[PDB]
């Protein structure tokens, strides 16, 4: 009896939702915000995870890691690494796997963490965020990612979930999670037998722009076309401006802010804040204290100037809308509504620039911050063994053609296209292979020139074991079950041998009644499962060994944090006990404590007071309950002869 | 096309909810904000409502109107309006007996009544509703504090209609909140309920009496200027202590540095309701200096010992004025974001002796919640999405090692099932109830979850006695299995110590299939035995 948790792992901030009390609620965190910041940062005694990490952004700038979701599966030498690190702040380094990772000063030492392991860190925090709000148990997770994520990164971010000890029931394309939101709430979608409603969804968030068009009917969405600009989000606007001011403070100030980390960074943060402000007002003041050489900066920006700045971005906007309709084999007037979600769709010029990209008004009927997450948790619920969900069918788009190959034994061919381009997923395909024995299979892209530069082409491979020939047979048909799963992942779900046998059945003839006699039987061949075969999968997923490894580090790092915080709890139970004791020696215990008894403490509180000011400002958990002990010795006693003496007396 | 929204017109921030899908949805504004500020700001070009207005305050302070709620439907020479005219950096004229606020809209002079300011706030709340909902919005339930008098209570319904709303009904803030938690739907008797509304700058205790869902407003106590913003102040003060000390510089003259130290304390405050420590780190606070410090929660609760504890006062003065004792309040309800302060709850709960506090619903917006429920009820209400169910067939063991199911797998939860059993041998003293989970027909392929005994059945002939097992699951999935003797009334039960943690839908589906692969020989095993009945504590 544990709760479905869907997580919307956005580049700037995540939104946690849970399915419960027959609906889907959002979970608020420790600082009462409805979205945690997707930041992992590292102290000298603990980790700063989620909400805390952001505070430290300016102190801990060097051991603060954000952009979590973009370094997942990022090849260290990728021709675009530039575009990602552009936005970083901690140093990124290559790993054994040629993949990207982070160097951070943490628990005294240098440490190096992989994007998978960093992402596992954040997910653990929010898992906890939800654990505490639910008071209940948390295991299954459905996570939302950009549709652009590769079959690799889908695996990685899933393995992340595993390190932070959640089992990933599904990796879902985010805007499709918003589609499920839409589908399961809106109330008079067309009937199955009617033409469906075509709704385009546009999500410009912190770093990624995505536009996908879907067809809805009661209980049903099918995704018709999706097209992304993964280098177009709020963060690109934040620079655009930050750069304009950088020029000014070269002029009427002459500091090249592009000379200081701490400086550039505080202007950035302030650019962001200003921008949000011009989404509601036409003019906005701008000022940062002591940028460099004890200099104070002061300027402003008008909406008109803001927009004038971003014309470059405002011109990359229609590109994916065209690409989307083009793929969905649709024309723009066939799209009934266009719903905007995503933080940076709040900028009015952008609102318009997309309206004129579809040539109709925008609609805003989803909660445009919680829809990807809310829908994601519904999906998680689907996979809940303890829930019966409203029936809802959704098929996403499977853009690239994928074939499967196999040991050409007795078979004419050793491969075939299995999941065509533009088909939906999930999809299961049954094949039957003729087998002289054990064999190997592999899945890969049919035309590697269709995929983004430097995409491997090989996707996964399996080995099938335990093939065993009937008796006198030279070969054996094994039925395989190739499956493109609900996370988009290309698998082989099940494989077994089959064999014919003869099942003697009786022949009727109850027409005549010929003295009751002449019962005939016919041998009948019945094809039947023979043996179940064994599949070892070799995928981008991590092996049980390296998994438990990554898991034991998250297990330690986590429990060093859980001590670091379990300690400062006592430092408080003490401190609180100190105040509440002096404050009752007068307000309740004066009539109830002795007089010589009062100078026993008073008193003893006072050493235990300034105690908390050097030894220890930060002592050890041992001593924070140590002092609490002997202070409580003198408590109770008094406190009690009071309580049993007024309670009944 | 035309639905029923519920609006909380509050002093500084208004909220707007709509009831769709069994629960209330709270609508966000086109800036992401669930609550919207009650500010209108006039300027030259055009006017500005909500965030737009509150953004450009301090660049129009003498033209950005607010707190119009503090004078809607009242007389210029009023007891409380006199005290009020003080802060508002805008002009408050008189147009024959009543108050009227006066401004620079388009450069010169114009003046609007309170109901007019408040009405152009609802207009935005209307708008905000209309955006999200798709169609247009006309019917609304608007809320007001229990202590409103018919004149201001009326001027509120005017704001409504001036704003093109069809104000279905005006209702109490305290009663809206009790609505949300649906106490006006709890089994008979007469109910006493205390709302404990601690905003960011207003406090309000109210005691209501409900019979048959009719709201009788017993008494109101409170404090006009008490909330969040106050506990903030203590911190700010306290930290200027610290900064002035640790640095010889005193910041108190810095309208920006004091602001930044303020923002930081509010954040820390919020942190301190969840953690026991918090941290303040303003890069370059004053004269290029960096302020980085911490603050403990006990230290926080200490700066406000006087303030917190003092919230207990309008409680006693409401408990009294309403002629009731502390133990006659059946339900307490936290409302407003300051009620999240562990200590304030700690104080309130103990005062009422460990009694539980209704606070599931974000207090930030409990009221708007209640109002959105009402506008439903008042408009005809304007399958199930999610259902809790059972993972595995539950049952007991029967003569043979058979599994006799009481609750079929995938049964809709809150459930009760009962099947009469009998005895296996004669003069059988007692039965052994063994509870099994699994989908196999033989308890040897299923999982034992627990066992207990019914003993002291009147000895009788093999087959007579009417033992009567019942499986009970509450909403939480707790399982009580109980056997009762029809004959005597002798009864024993057990509450299965659960274990859940766990099996995932795959696991079940693989379990379900094993049981389909053996249907044949499983079925032909209890299809050779014949009897549904339990054996004398003869386990196995
Ligand atoms: N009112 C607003 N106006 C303009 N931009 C905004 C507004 N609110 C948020 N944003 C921007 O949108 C981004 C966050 O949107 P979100 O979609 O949550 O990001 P992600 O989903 O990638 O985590 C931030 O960069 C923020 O600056
Ligand atoms: N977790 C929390 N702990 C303590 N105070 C909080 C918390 N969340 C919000 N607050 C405080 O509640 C105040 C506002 O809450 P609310 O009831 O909505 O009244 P308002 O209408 O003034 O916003 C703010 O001053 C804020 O500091
Ligand atoms: F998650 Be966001 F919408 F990119
Ligand atoms: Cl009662
Ligand atoms: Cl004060
Ligand atoms: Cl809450
Ligand atoms: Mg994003
Ligand atoms: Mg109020």
């Amino acid at each position: 009896m544990s709760t479905p948790f869907g997580l919307d792992l956005g580049n700037n901030n995540s939104v946690l939702a849970v399915a419960r009390n027959r609906g889907i609620d959002i979970v608020v965190n420790e600082v009462s915000n409805r979205s945690t910041p997707s930041v992992v940062g590292f102290g000298p005694k603990n980790r700063y995870l989620g909400e805390t990490g952001k505070n430290k952004q300016t102190s801990n700038i060097k051991n603060t890691v954000a952009n979590l979701k973009r370094i997942i599966g990022l090849d260290y030498h990728h021709p675009d690494f530039e575009q990602e690190s552009k936005h970083f702040t901690s140093k990124l380094v290559e790993l054994d796997d040629k993949k990207t990772g982070a160097e951070v000063r943490f628990a005294g030492e240098k440490h190096v963490f992989s994007a998978t392991q960093l992402a596992a860190m954040f997910i653990d925090k929010v898992k906890d965020t939800v654990k505490q709000d639910t008071k209940a148990n948390i295991t299954d997770v459905c996570i939302a990612v950009p549709p652009w994520y590769t079959e690799e990164q889908r695996y990685n971010i899933a393995d992340a979930a595993r390190i932070a000890g959640l089992n990933p029931v599904r990796i879902v394309n985010d805007v499709t999670a918003a589609g499920v939101s839409y589908g399961i709430f809106k109330t008079d979608l067309p009937e199955g037998e009617e033409k469906p409603r075509i709704v385009a969804f546009v999500d410009i968030g912190h770093s990624s722009y995505t536009c996908s068009i879907m067809a809805f009917k009661k209980g049903q969405l099918k995704v018709l076309g999706t097209a992304c600009d993964k280098h177009f989000g709020g963060r690109d606007f934040d620079l655009a401006i930050t750069e304009h001011f950088a020029d000014e403070f070269k002029t009427k100030y002459k500091i090249d802010i592009r000379e200081n980390p701490k400086a550039y960074n505080r202007i950035l943060t302030a650019a962001e804040k200003l921008k949000k402000v011009l989404s509601a007002n036409t003019n906005a003041p701008f000022s940062v204290e002591s940028v460099m050489n004890d200099v104070d900066v002061s300027s402003q920006l008008s909406r008109e100037e803001l927009e004038e700045l971003v014309k470059p971005l405002l011109e990359r906007v229609t590109e994916p809308v065209t690409k989307a309709l083009a793929q969905a084999k649709l024309s723009a007037e066939e799209v009934d509504f266009v719903e905007i979600i995503g933080g940076t769709t709040r900028i009015p010029t952008l609102k318009q620039s997309i309206s004129e990209a579809f040539g109709k008004p925008l609609s805003t009927t989803l909660n445009q911050d919680e829809a990807i997450a809310k829908g994601a948790a519904f999906i998680c619920a689907i996979h809940s063994p303890t829930l019966r969900v409203r029936p809802f069918k959704f098929e996403d788009i499977h853009p690239y053609s994928v074939s499967y190959s196999w040991d050409k034994q007795v078979e004419d061919e050793d491969h075939m296209e299995v999941f065509p381009a533009g088909s939906s997923f999930p999809s299961t395909k049954l094949i039957t292979l003729n087998r002289t024995g054990d064999f190997s299979m592999a899945a890969s892209y049919t035309d590697i020139t269709q995929l983004p530069p430097n995409t491997p082409e090989q996707i996964a491979n399996w080995e099938i074991t335990g093939v065993q020939l009937p008796e006198g047979q030279d070969s054996v048909p094994v039925k395989l079950k190739l499956r493109c799963d609900p996370s988009g992942l290309h698998t082989i779900e099940e494989a077994y041998t089959i064999e014919d046998i003869e099942v003697e059945e009786p022949i009727p003839l109850p027409e005549d009644a010929p003295e009751d006699a002449e019962q005939e039987f016919k041998k009948v061949t019945k094809t039947v499962k023979k043996d179940d075969l064994t599949i070892v999968a070799h995928t981008f997923g991590l092996d049980a060994k390296k998994l438990n490894e990554l898991i034991e580090k998250e297990n330690e790092m986590l429990a060093q944090d859980k001590l670091v915080a379990e300690t400062e709890d006592r430092k408080n139970t003490l401190e609180e006990y100190i105040y509440t004791l002096r404050g009752k020696l007068e307000e309740e215990y004066a009539p109830f404590a002795s007089d010589a008894e009062k100078t026993k403490l008073q008193g003893m509180l006072n050493k235990a007071e300034e105690w908390l000011y050097d030894e220890g400002f930060d002592s050890i958990k041992a001593k924070y309950i140590a002092k609490y002990e002997e202070l409580a010795s003198l408590g109770n006693i008094i406190r009690g002869r009071y309580l049993a003496k007024e309670e009944e007396k | 096309k035309g639905p029923a929204v519920g609006i909380d017109l509050g002093t500084t921030y208004s909220c707007v909810g709509v009831f769709q899908h069994g629960k209330v949805e709270i609508i966000a504004n086109d800036q992401g904000n669930r609550t919207t500020p009650s500010y209108v700001a006039f300027t030259d070009t055009e006017r500005l409502i909500g965030d737009a207005a509150k953004n450009q305050v301090a660049m129009n302070p003498t033209n950005t109107v607010f707190d119009a709620k503090r004078l809607i439907g009242r007389r210029f020479d009023d007891a409380v309006v006199q005290s009020d005219m003080k802060h508002w950096p805008f002009m408050v004229v008189n147009d024959a007996g009543r108050p009227k606020v006066q401004v620079e809209y388009k450069g010169e002079t114009k003046s609007f009544y309170p109901e007019e300011v408040s009405s152009m706030v609802l207009t935005k709340m209307k708008e905000i509703a209309e955006a999200y909902l798709g169609k247009t919005v006309t019917n609304a339930v608007v809320t007001v504090p229990a202590y409103f008098n018919d004149s201001q209570r009326q001027a509120t319904k005017d704001a409504g209609t001036i704003a093109g709303l069809n104000v279905l009904r005006i209702i109490n803030e305290p009663t809206a909140a009790a609505i949300a938690y649906g106490l006006d739907k709890k089994v008979g008797a007469e109910r006493n309920v205390l709302i404990f509304d601690l905003g960011g700058g207003t406090f309000d205790v109210s005691i209501l009496t409900i019979e048959d869902g009719i709201f009788e407003v017993k008494s109101t106590a409170g404090d006009t200027h008490l909330g969040g913003e106050d506990f903030d102040n203590r911190m700010v003060n306290h930290f200027i202590a610290e900064f002035k000390r640790k640095h010889k510089k005193d910041i108190s003259e810095n309208k920006r540095a004091v602001r930044r130290l303020r923002t930081a304390c509010e954040r820390a405050k919020r942190t301190l309701s969840s953690s026991t420590q918090a941290s303040i780190e303003i890069d370059s606070l004053y004269e290029g200096i960096d302020f980085y410090t911490s603050i403990t929660r006990a230290r926080f609760e200490e700066l406000n010992a006087d303030l917190f504890r003092g919230t207990l006062d309008p409680v006693e003065k409401a408990l009294r004025d309403a002629k009731l004792d502390k133990s006659q309040i059946h339900d307490i309800v936290l409302v407003g974001g300051s009620t999240r302060i562990p200590k304030i709850q700690k104080l309130l709960q103990d005062f009422f002796n460990g009694k539980e506090l209704n606070k599931s619903i974000n207090p930030d917006e409990a009221v708007a919640y209640g109002a959105a429920v009402q506008a439903a009820i008042l408009s005809g209400d304007k399958d199930l999405l999610l259902l809790d169910v059972t993972p595995l067939s539950l049952g007991i063991e029967t003569a043979g090692g058979v599994m006799t199911v009481l609750i079929k797998r995938n049964t809709t939860i809150p459930t009760k099932q009962t099947q009469t059993f009998t005895t296996y041998s004669d003069n059988q003293p007692g039965v052994l109830i063994q509870v099994y989970e699994g989908e196999r027909a033989m308890t040897k392929d299923n999982n034992l979850l627990g066992k207990f005994e019914l003993t002291g059945i009147p000895p009788a002939p093999r087959g007579v006695p009417q033992i009567e097992v019942t499986f009970d699951i509450d909403a939480n999935g707790i399982l009580n299995v109980s056997a009762v003797d029809k004959s005597t009334g002798k009864e024993n039960k057990i509450t299965i110590t659960n274990d859940k943690g766990r099996l995932s839908k795959e696991d079940i589906e693989r379990m379900v299939q094993e049981a389909e692969k053996y249907k044949a020989e499983d079925e032909k095993q209890r299809d050779k035995v014949s009897s549904k009945n339990s054996l004398e504590s003869y386990a196995f």
